[PDB]
């Protein structure tokens, strides 16, 4: 109906928001003396999900669509 | 009625933001180019270093595309349409793109197809 007095508690939270993005650099080095192309694509069997998507950067780690494949080096 | 090259870049360019494409920014640029569903490249003009325009060449030429040439990415960034501030903003384009074919499939554009054959063969 009007103000409960809910301002002090999240102080204006903020919209979800992890990083702004304007150009990747660090994933891309296809510098190997000879200008060819470098690429790390990794895809599960499918139709849906093929070599376009994009992967999350880690140490061990492929994340591929939205099947939720696991394959670790244990 | 004559025929020019930068007239067909014009009707190319306005086409290609009417039948799909638009694709601003780095990010969902290169899953085109990875699915070969785009078919040009955009070079940004008076680059500070030139490594830039050196790389989106070579990944242009790698990727067995015509070295299409664009002049004035600022002139290219007003030529969109979409800057809105009525001319302020000017906001450019990384890539071009290519989907859901050009122009029509029943009734094709010579002006796209003189570039075409001109820079393929």
């Amino acid at each position: 109906k009007k103000r409960k007095k809910k301002s002090y508690t999240t102080p204006k939270k903020n919209k979800h928001k992890r990083k702004k993005v304007k150009l990747a650099v660090l994933k891309y080095y296809k510098v190997d003396e000879n200008g060819k192309i470098s690429r790390l694509r990794r895809e599960c069997p499918s139709d849906e999900c093929g070599a376009g998507v994009f992967m999350a950067s880690h140490f061990d780690r492929h994340y591929c669509g939205k099947c939720c494949l696991t394959y670790c080096f244990n | 009625g004559v025929m020019d090259v930068n007239t067909a870049l014009q009707e190319v360019l306005k086409t290609a933001l009417i039948h799909d494409g638009l694709a601003r920014g780095i990010r969902e640029a290169a899953k085109a180019l990875d699915k070969r569903q785009a078919h040009l490249c955009v070079l940004a003009s008076n680059c500070d270093e030139p490594m830039y325009v050196k790389l989106v060449e070579a990944l242009c030429a790698e990727h067995q595309i015509n070295l299409i040439k664009v002049d004035d990415n600022k002139k290219l960034g007003e030529w969109v349409g979409l800057c809105k501030i009525d001319r302020e903003g000017k906001p450019r384009k990384v890539v071009g793109c290519s989907c859901v074919v050009v122009k029509d499939y029943g009734k094709e554009s010579q002006a796209k197809d003189v570039i075409e054959e001109y820079f393929k063969c």
